[PDB]
RNA sequence: AAACUUUCAACAACGGAUCUCUUGGUUCUCGCAUCGAUGAAGAACGCAGCGAAAUGCGAUACGUAAUGUGAAUUGCAGAAUUCCGUGAAUCAUCGAAUCUUUGAACGCACAUUGCGCCCCUUGGUAUUCCAGGGGGCAUGCCUGUUUGAGCGUCAUU
RNA sequence: CUAUCUAGCGAAACCACAGCCAAGGGAACGGGCUUGGCAGAAUCAGCGGGGAAAGAAGACCCUGUUGAGCUUGACUCUAGU
RNA sequence: CGUGGAGGUCAGUGACGAAGCCUAGACCGUAAGGUCGGGUCGAACGGCCUCUAGUGCAGAUCUUGGUGGUAGUAGCAAAUAUUCAAAUGAGAACUUUGAAGACUGAAGUGGGGAAAGGUUCCACGUCAACAGCAGUUGGACGUGGGUUAGUCGAUCCUAAGAGAUGGGGAAGCUCCGUUUCAAAGGCCUGCAGGCCACCAUCGAAAGGGAAUCCGGUUAAGAUUCCGGAACCUGG
RNA sequence: GUCGAAUUUGGGUAUAGGGGCGAAAGACUAAUCGAACCAUCUAGUAGCUGGUUCCUGCCGAAGUUUCCCUCAGGAUAGCAG
RNA sequence: UUGACCUCAAAUCAGGUAGGAGUACCCGCUGAACUUAAGCAUAUCAAUAAGCGGAGGAAAAGAAACCAACCGGGAUUGCCUUAGUAACGGCGAGUGAAGCGGCAAAAGCUCAAAUUUGAAAUCUGGUACCUUCGGUGCCCGAGUUGUAAUUUGGAGAGGGCAACUUUGGGGCCGUUCCUUGUCUAUGUUCCUUGGAACAGGACGUCAUAGAGGGUGAGAAUCCCGUGUGGCGAGGAGUGCGGUUCUUUGUAAAGUGCCUUCGAAGAGUCGAGUUGUUUGGGAAUGCAGCUCUAAGUGGGUGGUAAAUUCCAUCUAAAGCUAAAUAUUGGCGAGAGACCGAUAGCGAACAAGUACAGUGAUGGAAAGAUGAAAAGAACUUUGAAAAGAGAGUGAAAAAGUACGUGAAAUUGUUGAAAGGGAAGGGCAUUUGAUCAGACA
C-alpha cells in the first residue's frame, strides 16, 4: 500500500524467493578449504610456484585506460622476441596467448623485459633425476610485480 | 581439553557409544586397577577384567569382602562374585553386581595371552 | 471361503502363528520394556483385509 | 520446512459445530479429526518459524573495534576494576605485572605454575580451582555442563611452549599482542583483568 | 564345539559327502528327539556342522574351476570380481592410457619442467 | 438440631500438570563418491532349543567360511571334548560361499504355487511314455560366425 | 407392552451464574436492576406456559469491487469445419 | 515486575536436603510480583551487571488431554413363554441333565452351499476383561488338535472382452490395432522326400467339460480315510 | 401397486470426472454430484467475523474536509503523542 | 554349371550391452492456476509447481562466427560491484540483465577438407604360447564408398640451402596417502555426613593430559579416555626420492632463411512469416513452414532501409580438470535451538497400530529403585485381595510404580443458610498470628 511520503521502493520479492536463498556459513570454511588446497597443491608441486606467469596489459575502455593490469598471455611474437617458443614456454611456468596482438612498441619492451628476466631469475631441473633438488617460492604473483 | 578434530565431546554420542557398545568394547570399559604389590610386579596400574580372578574392594556397602569373579556380565557392566550374595527373605543366595572399577585385584587368572598383554603393555 | 487361493491360505497361517501372546521368559529379559502383544487380532472385532 | 505441514488437513467449515481451524481427514485413528495446520494447534506449525537467514554476525567499524580493546587494556592498569570483578590482585608486587621473556620458554605447566605462585596469582587460580560449579540451565545436555570464573591472561610476543604449558591450567588464558582479543580483555563486558605482561610485550606494545 | 573347517579342508571330497550324510541322519534322530523331550540344543550343532561341511565342498569345487579357468580369456560371470557395475564396464588402465601419436610427440619434446624461482 | 447445599485445611481418591532427566530431533560446517541383468531397490514366505514383533539371515536360514581380539552368553537349561587353545563370544572385521518364491524380471503365464519345449543323467522292459535330479529356453541393439532369399547383380560355362 | 416402584447396569443434548412475580426505566418484552408483593429443609409422578429453550456462524433480504452452474448476436478467444 | 537461554560476577545456595508442589501462617511492595516459616519431595539452582528471545492468556463455537452437574436419571419394552426338581459349584432367573408346557410349522428359527469371513469348528482348563443384567456358560481367555481325492472342483475350452508381437503415431510415461502391407512354422519318413498355415496369450470354483458308488468310521474329517465293488485316461 | 414380461436377479465384462451413464429427476457415478474421491500448488487470497497474554505513571483523541466503480474501505488535511 | 558382389534376413550362434531404482544438486522438454493488479481479459505469480525423458560425483559450459571502439582486452564457471541500473510494460501493477573493474581457480586442444602411392603402413575377432587390465606369431575378417602417419588455422604443407639442439622403458627399495591395530602420567591416604562419597575438610601427585563419559550423589589423579609421541599390519599407487639394467637409432622432435602455395564444415547461414520467450525495444533466442546463398567471402558492431568506409571474430564438427551446486546417500564434528501436547508425523516393536474398495490417511505411547532386594512366612477370604510380617535410604518407590498440581470427589473438622451464591466500605463476635525489652 501506499503511506506517508517515502521514497518509492522496487523490492523483488513476489517469486517463491525463500526456496533460493544462499547463505554463507562456509565463508569460514571454504577459507580453509582453500588455504589447504593451495597448501597441498604446493607440496606436491615440485616447487613450481603455484601461479604462471602473466604479461602486462593496457587496461581497457576509458575509465581504466589508465591502469596497467595482469593478463592471460604474453603474445608469441614476444616469446621468441625474448628467443623461445610458446611450448617450451608453457613447460615453463609461463602462460601464452594468442589473442592480443602487440600492437604497442613499450608493451612489447616491457613483456619481453619480463620474460628475459625471468628466465634469467629461475633455475631448472635437468630432465634426468638429480638436480640442487629444491627450495620452493609460490609467488610469481609478486616477485615480478606488475 | 581436545586438539583432535576427529574426537568428540558431546554428551549424546559418548553416553550413546557407552551403552550401545558390544562385549568387545565392554571388556575394557570393565577393566580395574590392580593391588599396589602387583602394580609393584608388573609396573602396570589396571587390566581389562575376566573370570576366575581374585579380587577385593575398596568402595561401597561390601566394602573390604573379597572373593574370586563367579561371572562376569557386560550386558549390564557389572561383575558377579562368590562370597558376595544377598540372602532374600526365602533365604535364596542371589549375586550382587558391582563395578569393577571400585575394585582391587590380588590374583590375574593368567593366560599366554594374559602374559603376553602384560608384557606388550610395558607401564611407561 | 472352502475354494480359496494357496496364497491366501499361506497368509492365513502367516496371521494364525501372529495372534498369540508374548512368550514371558522375554518379560523377564535384562532391560526389557514389552509387556504385552500390541499387534495382535481377533477376527471379530478387526480384520486382516486379506 | 516442513513440520505442521506433513498433514493433508482442510477444514470441514461452518455448520459443523466447531471452529475452522483445519481438520484432518480420515478414520480409526486418534489424529482422524484433529486440529492441525496452526501455532495454536497441537502438532501445527509454530508462530513465524525459525529461519537461517536471521542476521547472526554483526559487522562492527574495525577502529571502534581498536579503540574498545584500547580502552580495556587502559583498564588493565587499574587495580580497582580488576579487584572490582573478583580478580584477586590483592597484594601484587606493583601493577601493571611486568614478567621477564624467558618465561616464554616455559616447557612445563608445573615449572609455570611455581613461578605463578611465585608472583602472587595463587589466590585467583584458587578462584578458579574453587569455583568450578554446575550450570544451572538446559545447558548442561548442550555440552555447557561447568560454569567457573575466568582467571589471568599472559600475554607473550613469542611463543616457545608457554602456551601449551597453559592450555591445561584452568581459567589462565593467553594471547599474543599482535591478536589481543576483547572477548578474553573485558569477559562479560566488564573492564579490567588481571593481565600479566612479559618483557618483550610490554616494549613490543608502541 | 564340533566340528572344524581347518580339520576338514585336509579332507576329499568323498568323505565330505559322508559327513554330511551322517549329519543329516544324525540331525533327524534329534528332531525325533526334540518333541520326546523338551528342548534340545545339541541340534543346533549339527545344524552348524552342514553348514561349514557345505562351504568347504562348495570352496574345493569353486577353487578347482579357478584353477581350470587359470589365465583364461573369459571367466565364468559368477567368478569374475563384483567390483560394481558401472567399473565392470568402465575403462581400462590400458584403454585410459592410449593415447595419439600426436600427443606423445608433444609430451615428449615439451613435458612439464622442474623449476624455481630464487636467482 | 440433623441431613443437604456452599466455602476453607488435612488425609485419601480421579488425573498426569509441574520440576529434574534424555541412547531423540533439528540446524550448521567438513570430508567422500559407491545401486542394478555378475539380477538392485522393494515384496511375500519361512528360519532360533524355548519368540509374537523389532532386528538379522535365506533350506548352509538371529546365520557358514577366513581374518583380528582372546574366554564368553545369560531369562532358563544346555553346554565346555579348555580356558597356556587354529580357540568362547548374538564379539569385531569381512575380501570366500549359501543366497526360498518374486520383483526391471528374462520359457509362456500369473486372483493360477498354472502348462510347455531342448541337453545330460537315474529308475521303471522305453529314442518315442512316466517320474526324479542337474542344466537351459525373454526382447531390442552391436561386433562378428555360419546358413540363407532376391532376374538387385557381376563374370564364366 | 410402557411409563410407575425394586435388583443389577447405566449414557446423552444442554450448562456465563442461575432459577417466584408485578410496574418502571432500559438496546423501547428483565431471572438479576429500582420500588413494591413476598419469602421455611429435602422432595415424588406428571406437566408441557416461560426459560425471547436447544438443535444449526440464516438457505429469505442487502452488501462483498467472493464464486459456481446455465444462457445469449454481451467482451475476448478457441478445438473443429 | 516476571519466564527460557548466553557472557561475566557473588572463591553464591545445596543430599545436614536443590528446584518443584500445598499452606484461611507471616513479611515487603500502590501493584506487576519478591521473601520467609511448616508439610511433602528427592538433584540440581539462584542474586547482581549485561545480552538474546519461539518470552507472561480467561476468552478465539481456539488445540490436545482430563473431569463434572445433567443422573444412579433417560432408559435396557418387537419377534406369543416359561415353570418344577436334582447335579455342579463359594455363588445359579439365565450352565447341564431330566420332567412339564410352547413355538418355528417345511416358502421352517431345519438341513446344505456360492460370495465374504478366517480357525470362529473340536477337546481340556478357565471368568480379570466382552457377552450393555448375570455368569459355574460362551463364536470369550489360555493351550493344543483337526481340513487326506486318478474319479469333486481349479487345472482346459472359449463368450462378452482385455492384451503383447510386426508396424504406426507420440517430445514422452505411452496411444492404436490383434485375417497387422511381417520373410510369423511344424506333420510325418544327420538327410534326402513329401503335405498344411491367421499360430500369441489371459478371460466362467453357475456356461462346454473323461471317469465312483456303497456301508462303516472321528471329539472335530470324508464321493478325499477304512472294507468292498467299479470306471476313465495314458503307457 | 405389480406379480410372466419393457420381469427380477447373481457372476463376468465395457464406459471415468467438465468425463461417464441417464424410459430425463439435474437424477446416479462407493452415506459424497448444478461437476466425485486422494494428494499437491496451499498457510491460495479475503476492504469481512472472531481472538490478540504483566503493572504503574504522563498525555489524550476521532466519527469532519477533499479525491477515489468510493459508501462496512483507502489516501490526504485535521484532532493526538 | 561354377564362383563373386550389393541388399535383407535367420540362428537358445561366440561375446557384449540398455532397461529399473534413486532423483538434494544437474541438462532438457512439456507446462498451469490460485495469486497481484484493490475489478479484469495483456501483464505478473512463471519461463515456476505439477507431468516426462537422461547423467555425474559433481554436472553443464568452455578455448571466441567474443567483449569492445580504449592507448584496447582475450576460454569457461562462481563472488563483489555494475544495478534495482539501460530496457521492458494496460509506461499501470510490476519485471529487469550484459560489458568494464577486483577476487577466487586456472590448461589447453583434436577432427574434416591433402597421393602411403617405390608399396593398408590401420583395426576387431579366433587360435597356440607368454612375464595377462596386456603381448608375439598364425589364421579369418573389416576396410580404399578410405583405416594408419601428417596439419587444424595461434597456422600449416611442399621443395631448396644451412647448421644447431633434445630424446625411452623397465625392475629395485624408500617416501606419499588410505585401510588400520597397538604402546604412550598422576591417591582411591586420614576424618565428617550419608545406604552408597563421585560431596565437605586435611594432606598430597601428573599436566603438550583440568575435553567428555561411566562408576550406589558435582571424580584431572577409580576405569575408559584426553594429550604427546612411538612401533607395526594390509592396500592403492605414482606424486617425490634413491638405486639397477638394458637402448631405443638409424628413428623422432624442435630450431633458422629463399621459394610454391596454403584445402578451412550448407536444407546450413541469411531472409520472410507464425508461435513462444526475452530486459532485447521495425523484432534476444528458440522452433514450424516458405525462400535459400557466397569465398578478397561470411557473422556482429543493441533503431528499420539504401550507399561508402572501419573494427573485430571465423560458425554451421568436436574433447577438456579446478574454482561452483547439493534438505539425497555414507562417514565425521559442532550449536546462545526443542526438551516427551515441544523438537522429524515417530526420543519406545512408527510410517507401526488403525481407517478407507482405492489412491491415500495416520496415531497415542518415555522415567520404580543403587540393586528386584519385585514382598518369604502367618492369618481372613473361594479368590482377587486385605491385615500382618519383611526387604529397601525411603513402599509418602510396590510393576496402575520419579515428583504427583488443578478441575473433581469422599471422610473428618469448623462455620452459615426462610426464592441463589459471591463481592466493596465499616465493625462486632469467633479462630489464629507476628512484633518490644534484659
Amino acid at each position: 500500500a501506499i503511506s506517508k511520503n517515502l521514497p518509492i521502493l522496487k523490492n523483488h520479492f513476489r517469486k517463491h524467493w525463500q526456496e533460493r536463498v544462499k547463505v554463507h556459513f562456509d565463508q569460514a570454511g571454504k577459507k580453509v578449504s582453500r588455504r589447504n588446497a593451495r597448501a597441498t597443491r604446493a607440496a606436491k608441486i615440485a616447487p613450481r610456484p603455484l601461479d604462471l606467469l602473466r604479461p602486462v596489459v593496457r587496461a581497457p575502455t576509458v575509465k581504466y585506460n589508465r591502469k596497467v593490469r595482469a593478463g592471460r598471455g604474453f603474445t608469441l611474437a614476444e616469446v621468441k622476441a625474448a628467443g623461445l617458443t610458446a611450448a617450451y614456454a608453457r613447460t615453463i611456468g609461463i602462460a601464452v596467448d594468442h589473442r592480443r596482438q602487440n600492437r604497442n612498441q613499450e608493451i612489447f619492451d616491457a613483456n619481453v623485459q619480463r620474460l628475459k628476466e625471468y628466465q634469467s631469475k629461475i633455475i631448472v631441473f635437468p630432465r634426468n633425476g638429480k638436480a640442487p633438488e629444491a627450495e620452493q617460492v609460490l609467488s610469481a604473483a609478486a616477485t615480478f610485480p606488475i | 581439553a581436545k586438539q583432535s578434530l576427529d574426537v568428540s565431546s558431546d554428551r549424546r554420542k559418548a553416553r550413546k557409544a557407552y551403552f550401545t557398545a558390544p562385549s568387545s568394547q565392554r571388556r575394557v570399559l570393565l577393566s580395574a586397577p590392580l593391588s599396589k604389590e602387583l602394580r609393584a610386579q608388573y609396573g602396570i596400574k589396571a587390566l581389562p577384567i575376566r573370570r576366575d580372578d581374585e579380587v577385593l574392594v575398596v568402595r561401597g556397602s561390601k566394602k573390604g569382602q573379597e572373593g574370586k569373579i563367579s561371572s562376569v556380565y557386560r550386558l549390564k557392566f557389572a561383575v558377579q562374585v562368590d562370597k558376595v550374595t544377598k540372602e532374600k527373605v526365602n533365604g535364596a543366595s542371589v549375586p550382587i553386581n558391582l563395578h569393577p572399577s571400585k575394585l582391587v585385584i590380588t590374583k590375574l587368572h593368567l593366560d599366554k595371552d594374559r602374559k603376553a598383554l602384560i608384557q606388550r603393555k610395558g607401564g611407561k | 471361503a472352502a475354494q480359496k487361493s494357496f496364497r491366501i491360505k499361506q497368509k492365513m497361517a502367516k496371521a494364525k502363528k501372529q495372534n498369540r501372546p508374548l512368550p514371558q521368559w522375554i518379560r523377564l529379559r535384562t532391560n526389557n520394556t514389552i509387556r504385552y502383544n500390541a499387534k495382535r487380532r481377533n477376527w471379530r472385532r478387526t480384520k486382516m483385509n486379506i | 520446512e516442513k513440520a505442521g505441514h506433513q498433514t493433508s488437513a482442510e477444514s470441514w467449515g461452518t455448520g459443523r459445530a466447531v471452529a475452522r481451524i483445519p481438520r484432518v481427514g480420515g478414520g480409526g485413528t486418534g489424529r482422524s479429526g484433529q486440529g492441525a495446520f496452526g501455532n495454536m494447534c497441537r502438532g501445527g506449525r509454530m508462530f513465524a518459524p525459525t529461519k537461517t537467514w536471521r542476521k547472526w554476525n554483526v559487522k562492527v567499524n574495525h577502529n571502534e573495534k581498536r579503540y574498545a580493546t584500547a580502552s580495556a587494556i587502559a583498564a588493565t592498569a587499574v587495580a580497582s576494576l580488576v579487584l572490582a570483578r573478583g580478580h584477586r590482585v590483592e597484594k601484587i608486587p606493583e601493577i601493571p605485572l611486568v614478567v621477564s621473556t624467558d618465561l616464554e620458554s616455559i616447557q612445563k605447566t608445573k615449572e609455570a605454575v611455581a613461578a605463578l605462585k611465585a608472583v602472587g596469582a595463587h589466590s585467583d587460580l584458587l578462584k578458579v580451582l574453587k569455583s568450578k560449579k554446575l550450570r544451572a540451565g538446559k545447558g548442561k545436555y548442550r555440552n555447557r555442563r561447568w560454569t567457573q570464573r575466568r582467571g589471568p591472561l599472559v600475554v607473550y610476543a613469542e611463543d616457545n611452549g608457554i602456551v601449551k604449558a597453559l592450555r591445561n591450567v584452568p581459567g589462565v588464558e593467553t594471547a599474543n599482542v599482535a591478536s589481543l582479543n576483547l572477548l578474553q580483555l573485558a569477559p562479560g563486558a566488564h573492564l579490567g583483568r588481571f593481565v600479566i605482561w612479559t618483557e618483550a610485550a610490554f616494549t613490543k606494545l608502541d | 564345539a564340533g566340528v572344524k573347517a581347518y580339520e576338514l579342508r585336509t579332507k576329499s571330497k568323498e568323505q565330505l559327502a559322508s559327513q554330511l550324510v551322517d549329519l543329516k541322519k544324525e540331525l533327524a534322530e534329534l528332531k525325533v528327539q526334540k518333541l520326546s523331550r523338551p528342548s534340545l540344543p545339541k541340534i543346533k550343532t549339527v545344524r552348524k556342522s552342514i553348514a561349514c561341511v557345505l562351504t568347504v565342498i562348495n570352496e574345493q569345487q569353486r577353487e578347482a574351476v579357478r584353477q581350470l579357468y587359470k589365465g583364461k580369456k573369459y571367466q565364468p560371470k559368477d567368478l569374475r570380481a563384483k567390483k560394481t557395475r558401472a567399473l565392470r564396464r568402465a575403462l581400462t588402465k590400458f584403454e585410459a592410457s592410449q593415447v595419439t601419436e600426436k600427443q606423445r610427440k608433444k609430451q615428449i619434446a615439451f613435458p612439464q619442467r622442474k623449476y624455481a624461482i630464487k636467482a
